[PDB]
Parts: structure tokens; sequence; C-alpha cells
């Protein structure tokens, strides 16, 4: 692996920079819950940020753990100031959406294999 | 004794037709979605009003130039009068203490 | 007659408990400038009857430094927000 | 100023949070290997300090603390 | 050396907040050897208007 890094260099400064901004998103998100006149309970804004950081633990690189902080570390610009009118956040919560049957007998009924 | 009547038709044909617009013709229980909507064509502002010093000097200058004009209004009325030569020299002094005002602040203005 | 008992009553319109309290204290320098016509009027109304010919000068000049009395302590007032944003007379620091 | 009052904070936070810990109010839960949670979760628990007793957490000793019993040192010389 | 008692504590009972003399009260402040300006606090983060698709 002859490429430079971009922050950090093994397995030490990367897991702690993903423990950084996890205290930033902890405490911005009883903000935006008032700031954009959402309402809805404050724990389901914690819930979903507790559930996300859990998805991507599957990587065994340096760079690539980089790569999402340079992702999450960009988000706190939007989500901190009011650029997103009440409508790109509120995405993450896909309430419209019918729920999905994820079982075998419930897929075989409707639809050809999805 | 009509002055008095002379206006008080006026402000009760004034607030007449702003009640028979505001009121009467407008009731809106149905859908009439006032929600978070009728900011100002614009969204939540959490700043306050803020100090501005450039407009606040416009404020106080005007005051100090408004107050002698009163001294200056009985121009016409001390025309008709005894010794003038005291009224002419009079009638010049205040608008050069007018005028000396302006100069000491006119070094000094900003961008109004 | 009853034209001058109101206004006398009317002069109390300094009370003092409101003359520097409570807080937003242009609550208070607003009075300061309503104490007069208290005083503009309770002369206007004695020259005026009594035909003194040359003492109603004095209700015109009455204003005029009133007028540049409280500008200049309506520029002071800015400079109390100018340092914190607000006037809030229950702020103290300099004891007595 | 109170060394006791300090120890009294410190153990009190634990069980308020409703997650992994059944009011273990031991200074020997040892934080995934005594009492075991995620190494994520540890994270919440540390910045519970700022409005509750007053606090920094300023350094790289949240990846350190792992027990009560270093919370209240740590705090110990912080303060007296 | 001998003379008389010109102690260290002369300076501090008379040690200049408020002169407790009877009693000791709710103070003041040690009040400021320069000239007094503690509380700075002016500042603002100015208007964000969007001169956008209005």
């Amino acid at each position: 692996t002859s490429v430079k890094p971009i922050f950090s260099r093994d397995m030490n400064e990367a897991k702690r920079r993903v423990r950084e901004l996890y205290r930033a998103w902890y405490r911005e998100v009883p903000n935006t819950v008032h700031l954009f006149q959402l309402d809805i309970s404050v724990k389901q804004g914690r819930d979903k940020v507790r559930e996300m950081f859990k998805k991507n633990a599957h990587i065994t690189d340096p760079r690539v753990v980089d790569l999402l902080v340079i992702k999450g570390k960009m988000e706190l610009e939007e989500t901190i100031k009011v650029w997103k009118q009440r409508t790109h956040v509120m995405r993450f919560f896909h309430e419209t959406e019918a729920p999905r049957p994820k079982d075998f007998l419930s897929k075989f009924y409707v639809g050809h294999d999805p | 004794m009509n002055l008095m009547l002379a206006l008080l038709t006026n402000f009760t044909l004034a607030t007449l037709l702003v009640i028979i617009a505001f009121w009467l013709p407008q009731l809106n229980v149905y859908s009439e979605k006032t929600s978070p909507y009728e900011c100002g064509f614009d969204p939540m502002g959490s700043a306050r009003l803020p100090f501005s010093m450039k407009f606040f000097l416009v404020a106080i200058t005007f005051l100090l130039f408004d107050l002698e004009i009163a001294l200056l209004l009985p121009l016409p009325w001390a025309s008709q009068t005894a010794n003038l030569n005291t009224m002419l020299t009079m009638a010049l002094f205040l608008i050069i203490l007018l005028a000396v005002s302006l100069a000491y602040e006119w070094t000094q203005k900003g961008l109004e | 007659s009853m034209v001058y008992m109101n206004i006398m009553m009317a002069f109390t319109v300094s009370l003092v408990g409101l003359l520097m309290y409570r807080s937003h204290l242009m609550s208070s320098l607003l009075c300061l400038e309503g104490m007069m016509l208290s005083l503009f009027v309770m002369a206007a109304l004695t020259i005026l009857n009594s035909h003194f010919t040359l003492a109603s000068m004095m209700p015109i000049i009455l204003l005029v430094f009133a007028a540049c009395e409280a500008a200049l302590g309506l520029s002071l007032l800015v400079m109390v927000s100018n340092t914190y944003g607000t006037d809030y007379v229950q702020n103290l620091n300099l004891l007595q | 100023l109170t060394l006791e009052g300090i120890k009294d904070r410190v153990l009190y936070v634990l069980k308020l949070y409703d997650k992994i810990d059944p009011e273990k109010l031991s200074v020997n839960s040892h934080f995934m290997k005594d009492l075991g949670l995620d190494s994520l979760d540890q994270v919440e628990i540390i910045m519970a300090m700022e409005d509750e007793f007053g606090f920094e957490i300023p350094d790289i000793d949240a990846e350190k603390l792992m027990c009560p019993q270093e919370i209240v040192d740590y705090i110990a010389d912080k303060k007296d | 050396a001998r003379q008389w008692q010109p102690d260290v504590e002369w300076a501090e009972q008379y040690g200049g907040a408020v002169m407790y003399p009877t009693k000791e009260t709710a103070h003041w402040k040690p009040p400021p050897w320069n000239d007094v300006d503690p509380p700075k606090d002016t500042l603002v983060s100015n208007l964000t208007l969007n001169f956008g698709p209005q």
C-alpha cells in the first residue's frame, strides 16, 4: 500500500476522530428540533444517530474510515446552520414509504423476485 | 361648532371601511392553513434586532436642528415692529448659530 | 376652577416609584418627557386668560431645553445598551 | 468543595441511563470487561458532565477512564 | 529593628474592600487597580439576509 493517507495513520487517530464528531451530533440533536419548527419527540432524533454509526463497523482498513469522516464532518455545516429548509432533514425518516415484506412468503404473493 | 364634526365624520368613515375588509368578508375558518408560514416571505430569524450606530445619529442630529426653527418661526410676525436694527441683527444670529453646528459636525458625519 | 385640579392630578405622572423603576429604563425616561405638558399646559392656562402679553414667550422656551435635555439623556441610554443590549435598571455594579 | 460530593454526582449518572447497567452502583464496574458495553456506547456516558456538576471533558482521558473510580479521581484533582 | 511594631497585619486589616469593622457582610468586590473595565461583552453575529429568489 504505497499511498499517503488523508488524516490518520493506523487505527488509533481514526478511531478517536470518529468518537469526536459523535459528541457534536449528540449535542446538535435538540437544537434543530426547534430551529426548524419540527414537532416530534427529541428521543427520536437521538435514536437515528446511534443507529447510523453502527452501520459501518465492518471495516478492516484505514483511509476508508477517514473518507466517511469527511462526509460526517461536512453535514455539520448545513445542519448546525440553516441551509436545509425543513425537508432535506426529514428525508432520513421514511414516513411516507410503505413497509417492505422482508419475509419469504409475503414476497411470493406480490412481486416477481425482488 | 364644526371642527369637531369636521373630522369625526372622516375617522368614522375611515374605521368603517377597514372593518368591512378586515372583519365581515374575511373569517377564514375553512382550511386557512395558518401553519408556520406567513413569516414575511422568509424563514425563522433567530437573531434579534441589532444596533446600528450610523442609524442612531440621524435621529439626534435632526432633533437639534428642529428646535431652532421654532425660534425662527415668528420671523414674519417680527416684521410689523418697533426698533428693527435689533430685529434684523438678532434674526441673523440664530441662522449662523445653526450654521456653525453643521460645520463642526460636518468634519465627521459617517456613512449616514 | 376644576380645569386646574385636573390638571394638577396629572402632574403625578412623575410618581417616583415609576420615575426610575422597574426595568426597561425607557419606560422611566418616558415619563420624564411626559412630565412636560403638565408644565407646558399648566403655564399656558395661566398666561393666556390673564393677559400678560409678554410671558407667553416662556412656554415656547420651556420646550426648547427639555427637548435638548432629554435628547442628551437618550444618548446615554444607548451607551448602556451599546455595552449590553438591554437597559434593565437592575444593572448595578458601583455600590454606595 | 467536597470529595464525597463528587462521589455523589458520579454515582447517580449510571442508572439514569436506561441502558445496559442494572442498578450496579459499584465503583468496580469496569465498562466492557466487568460491566459490558459497546465501544461506541461509553462515549455518551462521558458527555453528561458538562451540565451535571460542570466539566470540560478535555482530551484523550475519555478513552482512558473505563471505571467510575477513575472518573472520580480525575474529578478529584480537577477541583480539590 | 526595635523602634515600634509596624507589622504586616495592619495593612491587610485595613485591606481595601469595605473595611469590615465590627462584622463581615456582603462585601463588594476587590475593586480594580486599573481603571474600571471588567464587563467587556459586546458582540453580535450580524444579519444573515438572503437576497435570493426574492
